[PDB]
RNA sequence: CCCAAAAGAAGUCUUUCUUUUGGGUUUAACCAGGAU
């Protein structure tokens, strides 16, 4: 009764930052753990990239007004967490953001050396009236999962230095189902169907890739048992 | 309500008040 | 029927019980007997004195007392009360 | 037997300690540098930490200590974060929530300090109140309920036994619990569906095994036919080795009772072993169990206006009597109260028709994991009557659920009796701290010092007086006054041979025998007759609550009853009769009662005159005198 | 106590204690409280010098 | 004395033992605590307080 | 908190019954309180009865008795003749129920109606004797209470704890308004006096961080400054920032700026978090809570707070206290962070153990460097200094010459041992924060942030919290009846415009008349898709989760909803202390206490009893003698436990002989015979 | 990136033929990761063989009991469930079991043909008295996990044929756990914990390397896609 | 018992030994507000 065929996977692209991924023919009972297993590796284990700390003109610490900005600073904290940067060097690298006079700033502005490249223009960084003036340094670097703030004291830094929690997280949803097929003559599997969604840093085929490749080596050093 | 900008939140209230809240440090 | 204790509740206490009257004879009889391994291993550099032991293989670190314990559950030490 | 501790703390409790071991492990040259490193937390000190507390027992306690099992010794391992983690089984002996509760940590220092902190304290050596007998280690809440959830057998359900249809064998019966497990992972069997297997590492029942082995026992490796459930299976599993196999739905009573046959029957190690896997199993099972609540839930009973209608028009029948001037306002209010009670009733019975069996609510009150059905009628079918301040009912009555919601007025004259509760409860609260501290100071010079007065005096017990036809109706409150005593006489039913010697335990079996052989009275020592000029001795005080066998020779038993009699004083409600805890406090004052009743002086014929306003009663004495 | 001697006394104060707790649901054995009784009754007034 | 003094009506206790000069002997459990000394119940009681441990001849001998 | 404390009524004080000696005929509810003095809100612990809260429409007449409106029907018609009414008056006459059938023209339904006679009777008059009703429901209620949705589902008791725990959260950074509410926040917020409120109608000129300006309709001017990161009496943050834009034009008492707690000028005192009902594996076991980690990563639930340190050069009568840099005997690295002055820089990491001032004072060089260092257990950014001087002829205390102060900040982020709790009653402790991978998640991949037993549900008896999850949810999706062919008759008496609602509409549910149980079910029974034509909660109102950390789908569906939960001011950081050995008393020789100074905890007089009664005894001599107060003792086992030794033996208490002392002063001859 | 701590593989043999790896540090999120589908993939992914069904002589209509035996049909049928036999062949292949005369029959009196097996010869199967005489046939296919019994699929082929469920897999019970395992500033790490039972024909070490070799398959096939991609790696072993 | 500063000697490029001076109670009592 040994089924005859290996299990093979195909890819299904509903847009740019989402697809489908179908895995069949399974044996029963082996979907639900599989497609639990890529999910957990997606959510938790991708390396990515992420802003580090912070510096801006006119403030020492990080609980401050600059002068003509409608926010605080902790606010543009709050709003510069979101920023969805892709970096290719392993070592921290530096980018500028420079305004002068009426209007809005917006990550757009951002000018970012060879390498990096914020994705999304446009979101919102904060709004100048008149005799406002941004010149804030970023800090661009690699990283994985999470990481708290990076102490000031503990990592040799000035005083104008403001840490900010990190998030090198690429993957932004993952679900999946599976199409169980009980027939009366007791030929089964399944067909797991894994839908994956990130957030425009890397295309869903990478994310599974590095998944793929990280549960590979785990079950490996399980099999080089003899 | 009655405060000018006020956000719209709606009530499922069927009854009418017709008192007004006093103004509540007074 | 014990699986197989691990920890501050090895020995099982109902085999040490087994060896003396009441609990709180075998309180004093450990407590005793880690005094005496303790100065002995104070004093192992230094001149002999009459107080021995461990008469059991002692671990890497074992505290006196767990070793006095050990010592009770395999019938090495006798006691007599007051 | 573990506690978790914030490394915080730990790095600070033990400091000393710590600085002697950097110090041996040349980690240091001297003492001050080991300090500063301890001080200023180099990756180090971690390691050498975890190697100082290995087997180092620390004293957790909460206030109020109320009884003596509040402070208790564990062992501690590092934690992450800053909360000092408990073990779940020992909320109960604690009597702590966790909702905010704090709790201290203590550390022992000496060499008996810390053996009293290993043999006498330790957490796994005390598993039965000292006050009654009963486990405190017992399962409970959350445990409870998976297990019941485990344990049951529902009709009908995926995979059942099917007998032999004739044309295909039968069909459910499965040779192993592994092939059980393996089938159930794949859905086509019900880990509460009626099976039959062939068990070989679980000991079969005692009827079983006297007509299918005989000879001595089963002998494990032999194996036997069982008609159950994967998951009763799955649940005797845990149980020790040699226990037989327990096929009960297991509501918390029938837990309680194993684990108290199983403290009885086998040493304090395997107690506490057989506690933390159903801990496990509970725990594990409680989340599928699919106990939630949703106002879909909450069902209402189907007839609730019909019953409703037909009591108002007794109150309205009972209000216009009252108008026409029939009865007074008294008579009136009772008989509200009385229609408005039978309505009450009514609907709570119709409640408990309406719901199915497996209904969340009614899996949570049933399975004995918490709360009574009175709340569920609250929260489903009726509130009922409520209080006045002054604590007469209210002849309204309340008559929404809390489902539907209250009205103003009916919320209002709910707050009325809602608040004397909680005012109640802080001062009882703070009352019986008063009887607890007076009976420790009273009773504080009695200790057990001699093995056996050998005196020969003793106290008679009623031990299930014979019924009025003929029968021995067991006494129903002889768990507290017969057993673990020690006989002072023997016992010699209808000229036959001693069937109790002189000085025994008087457990179980030897009560079953008593009463089998047909005696109804027995004469037992008592501390009451003690005939020590100091202490009471042992024989006299016998088993020891706690311990399971004869007290020992330097116990202090008057603080274990001063605090076992006045730990349950918040339980006791503080409700011109005293009946509450001033009763319990007039009583051992020796106060004169508030109401006195004169009782009679000598035997004979009694005169009573009804006099004008007041009584007149006079004893006529045989005597003559 | 005065009518029917010490055993009648204990045995009544044992008895009511146990009613009070008992109405409540709560089980006490009775050896704690015969210990509380036993402490009560010790000493002895003297009316003949 | 002491552990009536301890227990209530501290000024009514005092004064009547300071009447009567009484001499308490230091037994029980209260006073013991007071005064940092072994309470004489429990593991403090002379029979368990005056063990004495002591290897066996056979040990002795294997060292 | 502000608005309860100056709207509360205290029964204890001067010439006023004590809080020792108050009887339970005080502490209870009189008939007579309706409408007066609300029934719910009130402490509980040992002032339970004597401290209550002013209820909403309330007002004092001119000789101080408490009057309440009622609104008088003559003939059976209800007028709208407003009367303000005390105790006496209310008891002369018969008053009906404000949540009667009136018929549209003043007149009630049916003939019989709940009234109130005179001393608090509850029974059925006809409505031709009625002489008042109640302006409206909710009379009751005080401020604070009448902020619970679905109150009227909630017993008292708990309901209580509600109203008590709305008192204790925590401005955090950034405010959320309620999903569902109940229409009492906006003039709870208006009226509590954080927000700032445009004093009369313009045109915004200028809007930042610090300052707004208005320009009135007739030349005028005003500016409006804002307070940024200003400490409370209580150690909270008091932000606030504006909500208009340059262009807007404002009206005359309009919301312009919110404050520490506020969202649009709607009182938001925590966070929408989607809820599921099930107990899972223990860890939510006797009321503790389960979180996401997405409430750690995000900072949905972060605090700030802010601490102050003082310190003053006193004259003296030797004088020439100053505040100096060089510190007597100091290294120079512990001194890098101070400025020229002898301040710590704004903008530097001030951990324990640091140097915050320079102070040295005469010896009476001749000088003691009480130099503020920062106390045990602090840490954060120093965000602001203040120094007053005496030669800027400031009005300091007398025989002072400055009075540096200096204010240190931190962010507290959500972890274990913090104290979680709904609007209801449901408090509980975080018990452990997993990752956000392991967590029960719907079937479209969105995985719950918090997970709450279904034990604690039943027994207590405020069932209100699991209607608030429905319709929680159905005001999360969005709902739309469908009224085709004719309204349903479930949705007969819903309001217009609540027919249909878009994907994150708030609602509100006055206390006393709301949603009824009809209308969730309606709602329930029509929600819009989510993003897909799917829908995630069926018609009872549970979902499907699927188990992260298995993989396998629970058997059962399970509630799920969006729940408004707050964050208590109970943090663990203010609550674990530890002690090996610090300070001692002076007077007695026994350790202090407090977290403080260093502290030591209390082993009380009935935690001596606990080790009696184990028989344990020579662990009570240490834990009563070589750990509290043996002076030869305490340095003795230090010596041994450092060097290995065997722990030495105690001597005796130094508070015996302070009790010999104190006996011999009053003339009682004790010896210590032999 | 690196893992920065290798994890370990330990085996703790308890009796011929039952195991207990340990696998020490993980990443604070590995523990369950691979221990569920480890689990899985020992229960329901390693070849086996096992009896599809057998008929009985004698026995075609009334299932209770077999003329000269002392045992009744179930407590055969559950006897020869629990037969180890290992086959080659992937036909179907027949046996059978006879024999006459009192006795007790054993498992080791079945006559294999070429290429099946058994690997308990001597197991009880049934008793005959009273010049009782048995004649069973066996059918034995090789399969993959647990199939229950499969009904009739044309009743008119066969009527004494009565089907039994398979136990296809070696391996019959598997459980996992995790705990924490750390100090060095981190106490949240993840050991594994498995405990595999097997049958006589694969020793546990096997079972383990063989699921290993179809996870590391199945997790390939997703690694595919990109093979320059980066992820976490262990290092040499 | 413990810490700080100054000087001398040895080695390490920063620890040990000797001498002098200075030192240690953020105590305490009230009122108020909270927690279980
Ligand atoms: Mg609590
Ligand atoms: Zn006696």
């Amino acid at each position: 009764m040994l089924i005859s065929q290996r299990p093979t996977l195909s890819e299904d692209v509903l847009t740019d930052n989402r697809s489908q991924f179908v895995i069949e023919p399974l044996e029963p009972g082996f979907g639900y753990t599989l497609g639990n297993s890529l999910r957990r590796t997606l959510l938790s284990s991708i390396p990515g990239a992420a802003v580090t700390s912070i510096r801006i003109d006119g403030v020492l610490h990080e609980f401050t007004t600059v002068p003509g900005v409608k926010e605080d600073v902790t606010e543009i904290i709050l709003n510069l967490k979101s920023l969805v940067v892709s970096s290719e060097e392993d070592e921290p690298v530096t980018m500028y953001l420079r305004k002068q006079g009426p209007g809005e700033v917006t990550a757009g502005d951002i000018v970012p050396p060879a390498g990096v490249t914020v994705h999304n223009p446009g979101m919102h960084i904060a709004t100048l009236n008149d005799k406002g003036k941004l010149e804030v340094e970023l800090v661009v670097e690699r990283g994985r999962g999470y990481v708290p703030a990076v102490q000031n004291r503990a990592s040799g830094a000035e005083i104008g230095r403001i840490p900010v929690d990190s998030i090198y997280s690429p993957v932004l949803k993952v679900t999946y189902k599976v199409d169980a097929t009980r027939v009366e003559q007791r030929t089964d599997f399944d067909k797991l169907i894994l839908d994956v969604e990130t957030k425009n840093s890397i295309s869903p085929r990478d994310a599974l890739a590095s998944a793929g490749k990280t549960l590979v080596e785990l079950f490996g050093l399980a099999r080089e048992l003899n | 309500n009655s405060v000018p900008g006020a956000p719209n939140r709606v009530s499922f209230a069927k009854l009418r008040e017709p008192l007004e809240v006093p103004g509540l440090l007074d | 029927g014990y699986d197989t204790p691990l920890g501050i509740t090895n020995p099982p206490i109902d085999e040490l019980l087994d060896r003396v009257s009441s609990k709180y004879a075998l309180v004093i009889y450990a407590a005793k007997r880690a005094r005496q391994i303790n100065d002995y291993y104070n004093q192992l550099g230094e001149g002999i004195l009459e107080y021995v032991g461990p008469l059991v293989e002692p671990g890497l670190q074992e505290k006196p007392l767990s070793i006095a314990l050990r010592e009770i559950h395999a019938d090495l030490l006798e006691h007599t009360e007051g | 037997h573990q506690c978790g501790l914030p490394k915080l703390m730990a790095l600070e409790l033990f400091k000393p300690f710590v600085m002697k071991r950097l110090v041996d492990l040349n980690h240091a040259q001297n003492i001050k540098s080991a300090k500063r490193m301890v001080e200023r937390q180099r990756p180090q000190v971690w390691d050498v930490l975890e190697e100082v507390i290995a087997e180092h027992p620390v004293l957790l306690n909460r206030a109020p200590t109320l009884h003596r099992l509040g402070i208790q010794a564990f062992e501690p391992m590092l934690v992450e974060g800053k909360a000092i983690q408990l073990h779940p089984l020992v909320c109960e002996a604690f009597n702590a929530d966790f909702d905010g509760d704090q709790m201290a940590v203590h550390l022992p220092l000496s060499a008996e300090a810390q053996a009293e902190a290993r043999i006498l304290m330790l957490s796994s050596n005390n598993i039965l109140s000292p006050a009654s007998g009963r486990p405190l280690a017992m399962p409970r809440l959350d445990m409870v309920t998976g297990l019941y959830y485990l344990t049951t057998e529902v009709p009908g359900d995926t995979g059942e036994y099917q007998p032999a249809s004739g044309d295909h064998p039968e069909t459910g019966v499965y040779s192993s619990p592994a092939e059980a497990i393996m089938a159930a992972d794949r859905g086509v069997l019900s880990v509460r569906a009626k099976i039959k297997v062939r068990l070989t590492q679980l000991r079969p029942p005692v009827e079983i095994e006297a007509e299918l082995f005989g000879h001595s026992g089963w002998q494990p490796g032999d194996a036997w036919m069982a008609e159950t459930t994967l998951g009763r299976v799955m649940f005797n599993e845990l149980l020790p080795l040699g226990y037989p196999f327990v096929n009960k739905q297991m509501h918390k009573k029938v837990q309680a009772a194993i684990i108290n046959d199983l403290a009885e029957r086998y040493p304090m190690i395997v107690v506490a072993q057989t506690v933390d896997k159903l801990k496990d199993a509970g725990f594990y099972w409680a989340t599928r169990s699919g106990v939630t609540v949703s106002m879909a839930d909450v069902l209402v009973p189907p007839r609730k206006k019909e019953i409703l209608d037909h009591y108002e028009e007794r109150a309205d029948k009972v209000e216009k009597q009252f108008q026409r001037g029939a009865l007074n306002h008294d008579e009136r209010n009772e008989a509200l109260v009385e229609i408005w009670k039978e309505a009450t009733d009514e609907v709570g019975q119709a409640l408990r028709e309406h719901y199915p069996d497996d209904n969340p609510i009614i899996t949570i009150v049933d399975s004995g994991a918490t709360g009574n059905f009175t709340q569920t009628r609250t929260l489903a079918g009726m509130k009922g009557l409520v209080t006045n301040p002054k604590g007469e009912f209210i002849p309204r009555p309340v008559k929404s659920s809390f489902r539907e919601g209250l009205t103003v007025l009916e919320y209002f004259i709910n707050t009325h009796g809602a608040r004397k509760g909680l005012a109640d409860t802080a001062l009882r609260t703070a009352d019986s701290g008063y009887l607890t501290r007076r009976l420790v100071d009273v009773s504080q010079d009695v200790i057990v010092r001699e093995h056996d007065c050998q005196t020969e005096r003793g106290i008679v017990v009623e031990l299930a007086e014979r019924a009025p036809d003929g029968t021995l109706i067991r006494d129903p409150y002889i768990e507290t006054s017969a057993y673990a005593r020690t006989l002072g006489t023997d016992a010699v039913d209808e000229a036959g041979n001693v069937i109790v010697e002189r000085g025994q335990d008087l457990g179980d079996p030897e009560i079953d025998a008593l009463l089998a052989a047909g005696i109804t009275q027995v004469k037992v020592r008592s501390v009451l007759t003690c005939a020590t000029s100091t202490g009471v001795c042992a024989t006299c005080y016998g088993r020891s609550m706690a311990t399971g066998k004869l007290v020992d020779i330097g116990e202090a038993v008057g603080i274990v009853a001063a605090q076992s009699i006045g730990e349950p004083g918040t339980q006791l409600t503080m409700r011109d009769i005293t009946g509450g805890l001033p009763r319990v406090q007039e009583l051992f004052e020796a106060r004169v009662p508030r109401g006195k009743a004169p009782i009679a002086d000598v035997t004979g014929r009694v005169r009573l005159e009804d006099g004008e306003r007041f009584y007149k009663i006079t004893i006529v004495p045989d005597d003559g005198g | 106590l005065r009518v029917q001697g010490p055993r009648e006394v204990q045995i009544h104060l044992v008895r009511e204690v146990q009613e009070v707790y008992r109405a409540q649901g709560v089980s006490i054995h009775d050896k704690h409280i015969e210990v509380i009784v036993r402490q009560m009754l010790r000493r002895v007034t003297i009316i003949d010098s | 004395w002491l552990s009536a003094a301890s227990f209530q009506e501290t000024t009514r206790v005092l004064t009547d033992a300071a009447i009567n000069c009484r001499s308490d002997k230091l037994n029980g459990l209260k006073e013991n605590v007071i005064i940092g000394k072994l309470i004489p119940a429990g593991t403090g009681i002379n029979r368990y307080r005056n063990i004495a441990v002591q290897p066996t001849e056979e040990a002795r001998a294997a060292a | 908190s502000g608005l309860t404390h100056k709207r509360r009524l205290s029964a204890l004080g001067p010439g006023g019954l004590s809080r020792e000696r108050a009887g339970l005929e005080v502490r209870d509810v009189h008939p007579s309180h309706y409408g007066r003095m609300c029934p719910i809100e009130t402490p509980e612990g040992p002032n339970i009865g004597l401290i209550g809260s002013l209820s909403v429409y309330a007002r004092v007449n001119p000789f101080g008795f408490i009057e309440t409106p009622y609104r008088k029907v003559v003939d059976g018609v209800v007028s709208d003749e407003i009367v303000y009414l005390t105790a006496d008056e209310e008891d002369r006459h018969v008053v009906a129920q404000a949540n009667s059938p009136i018929d549209a023209d003043g007149r009630f339904v049916e003939p019989r109606v709940l009234v109130r006679r005179k001393a608090g009777e509850v029974e059925y008059v006809p409505s031709s004797e009625v002489d008042y009703m109640d302006v409206s429901p909710r009379q009751m209620v005080s401020v604070a209470t009448a902020m619970i949705p679905f109150l009227e589902h909630d017993d008292a008791n708990r309901a209580l704890m509600g109203a008590n725990m709305q008192r204790q959260a925590v401005p955090l950074v950034r405010s959320e308004a309620p999903l569902v509410g109940t229409g009492m926040e906006l003039r709870a917020a208006i009226d509590a006096g954080d927000v700032v409120v445009a004093e009369e109608s313009g045109v915004i000129e200028e809007v930042s961080a610090d300052y707004i300006t208005v320009m009135h309709d007739n030349g005028t001017r005003r500016t409006y400054r804002m307070r940024k990161f200003a400490r409370s009496n209580h150690g909270t943050c008091a932000n606030q920032c504006p909500i208009v834009d340059a262009g807007d034009r404002v009206e005359a008492g309009q919301v312009i700026a919110d404050g520490p707690c506020t969202d649009d000028g709607e009182m938001a005192l925590g966070k929408n978090l989607l809820v599921a009902i099930m107990p899972w594996e223990g860890h939510n076991y006797e009321d503790a809570i389960i979180l996401s980690n997405r409430l750690v990563e995000e900072d949905v639930l972060t605090s700030i707070h802010i601490e102050e340190h003082e310190i003053d050069a006193r004259d003296t009568k030797l004088g020439a206290e100053e505040i100096t840099r060089d510190i007597p005997n100091i290294s120079d690295e512990v001194l890098a962070d101070l400025d020229e002055r002898g301040i710590v820089r704004i903008g530097a990491e001030v951990r324990d153990g640091d140097i915050l001032v320079g102070k040295v004072t005469p010896k009476g060089r001749e000088v003691r460097d009480t130099s503020l260092k920062v106390p045990h257990g602090e840490s954060g950014k120093v965000i602001g200094i203040r120094v007053f001087s005496r030669e800027d002829e400031d009005e300091l205390p007398a025989g002072v010459n400055e009075l540096v102060r200096v204010y240190v900040a931190q962010k507290r982020k959500i972890s274990d041992g913090d104290k979680l709790a709904g609007r209801h009653g449901n408090k509980g402790v975080i018990g452990k924060i997993l990752p956000v991978e392991d967590m029960p998640f719907l079937a479209d991949g969105t995985p719950v942030d918090i997970i709450l037993n279904t034990h604690g549900v039943p027994r207590r008896m405020n069932i209100g919290q699991i209607l608030e999850t429905h319709l929680g949810w159905c005001a999360h999706s969005g709902w739309k009846v469908d009224a085709a062919k004719g309204v349903p008759d479930w949705a007969a008496r819903l309001p217009d415009e609540l027919l249909e609602a878009q994907p994150n509409a708030i609602v509100s549910t006055p206390v006393f008349d709301g949603a009824q149980e009809a209308e969730l079910q309606g709602l329930l029974s029509c929600t819009l898709p989510n993003r897909d034509g799917d829908v995630l909660v069926d018609a009872d109102g549970k979902a499907m989760l699927f188990d992260g950390r298995s993989g396998e789908p629970f058997p059962y569906p399970v509630t799920v909803g969006y729940m408004y939960i707050m964050k208590l001011h109970h943090l663990v950081d203010d609550k674990i202390h530890a002690r090996s050995t610090g300070p001692y008393s002076m007077i007695t020789q026994q350790p202090l206490g407090g977290k403080a100074q260093f502290g030591g905890q209390r082993f009380g007089e009935m935690e001596c009893w606990a080790m009696q009664a184990y028989g344990a005894a020579y662990t009570l001599q240490e834990l009563l003698t070589i750990k509290s107060d043996d002076t030869v003792g305490r340095v003795k086992v230090y010596e041994a436990i450092v060097k290995g030794e065997n722990i030495p033996e105690p001597g005796i208490p130094e508070s015996f002989k302070v009790l010999l002392k104190e006996l011999q002063s009053l003339c009682l001859n004790v010896e210590v015979l032999s």
